[PDB]
């Protein structure tokens, strides 16, 4: 599995695999109104087994 | 999504109702099929000519 | 409402205010060299006005 970023309706959709159920999940990002830490907060809200997140 | 990937809880409803989806409630998966408009004749100057004719 | 979503109008409005904020904070970029001269000129003009008042 990869992490795929595509564009739908002018917004980026990023499809990442969550660990606790091992099913993918797509996140719709807003390129102006949103930040990195709100994307990581949504990523920890979707699955509670994502205690450690980082982005480099 | 109909491909099988989950849809995160920050996705708006207006982005969700542009395609089919599946709704899982406890263990039953209901295949929701919303009434969608066309996307072939959805050139925006024609959709604005529909809004102009209706108003 | 199905045109407000497929044309991505909310990001267009936020792009518009981002353009306005950038134009405002770039008009304040070429002003800060000039006020360093203007404050000097106004200071050494008030320093000569108080001379004729006390005179
Ligand atoms: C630049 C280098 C420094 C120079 C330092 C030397 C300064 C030399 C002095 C120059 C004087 C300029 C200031 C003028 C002060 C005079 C005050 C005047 O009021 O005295 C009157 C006496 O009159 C004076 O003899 C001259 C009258 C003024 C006519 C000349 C005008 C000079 C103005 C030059 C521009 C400078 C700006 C003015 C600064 C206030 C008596 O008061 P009063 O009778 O009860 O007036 C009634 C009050 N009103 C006006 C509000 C109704």
């Amino acid at each position: 599995d990869d992490v795929t970023v595509v564009y739908q309706n002018g917004l980026p959709v990023i499809s990442v695999r969550l660990p606790s159920r091992r099913e993918r999940c797509q996140f719709t990002l807003k390129p102006i109104s949103d930040s990195v830490g709100v994307f990581l907060r949504q990523l920890q809200e979707e699955d509670r087994g994502i205690d450690r997140v980082a982005i480099y | 999504s109909p491909d099988g990937v989950r849809v995160a809880a920050s996705t708006g409803i207006d982005l969700l109702l542009l395609d089919d989806f599946k709704l899982v409630i406890n263990d039953l998966t209901y295949h929701v099929r919303p009434p969608k408009r066309d996307l072939l004749s959805h050139e925006n100057a024609a959709t604005l000519n529909d809004v102009k004719t209706l108003v | 409402q199905q045109l407000y979503t497929t044309l991505c109008i909310e990001q267009h409005q936020l792009n518009k205010e981002r353009e306005l904020i950038e134009r405002l904070e770039d008009l304040k970029e070429q002003l800060a060299p000039l006020e360093k001269v203007r404050i000097e000129i106004s200071r050494k003009a008030e320093k000569r006005t108080t001379l004729v008042l006390w005179g």
